[PDB]
């Protein structure tokens, strides 16, 4: 076990908010 | 024409390592209600951050 508590509830919305895909169909790789 | 043999106190293998588990020896009371166990390196010790 560890020591472990939530972050407030705003910091995880806006957090949340900008996470961009990490990988992406794109047909190019020239 | 008996035979000793001690277990080695050092440990044996390819690699070895330091790592840190506090109480990993601990052997008297329960003690506090907390503990610190990290991973050997070939895991994911992300977990303690």
């Amino acid at each position: 076990d560890i020591i472990t508590r939530p972050t407030s509830d705003s910091i995880a919305a806006v957090a949340n908010a900008t996470k961009p895909a990490a990988v992406v169909s794109d047909p190019q790789s020239m | 024409m008996q035979m000793y043999q001690m277990t080695p106190p050092l440990p044996e293998g390819a690699v070895n390592r330091i790592v840190c588990m506090t109480n990993w020896a601990s052997l008297g009371d329960e003690g506090r209600g907390l503990e610190v166990r990290l991973p050997p390196p070939t895991d994911s010790s992300v977990h303690a951050y």
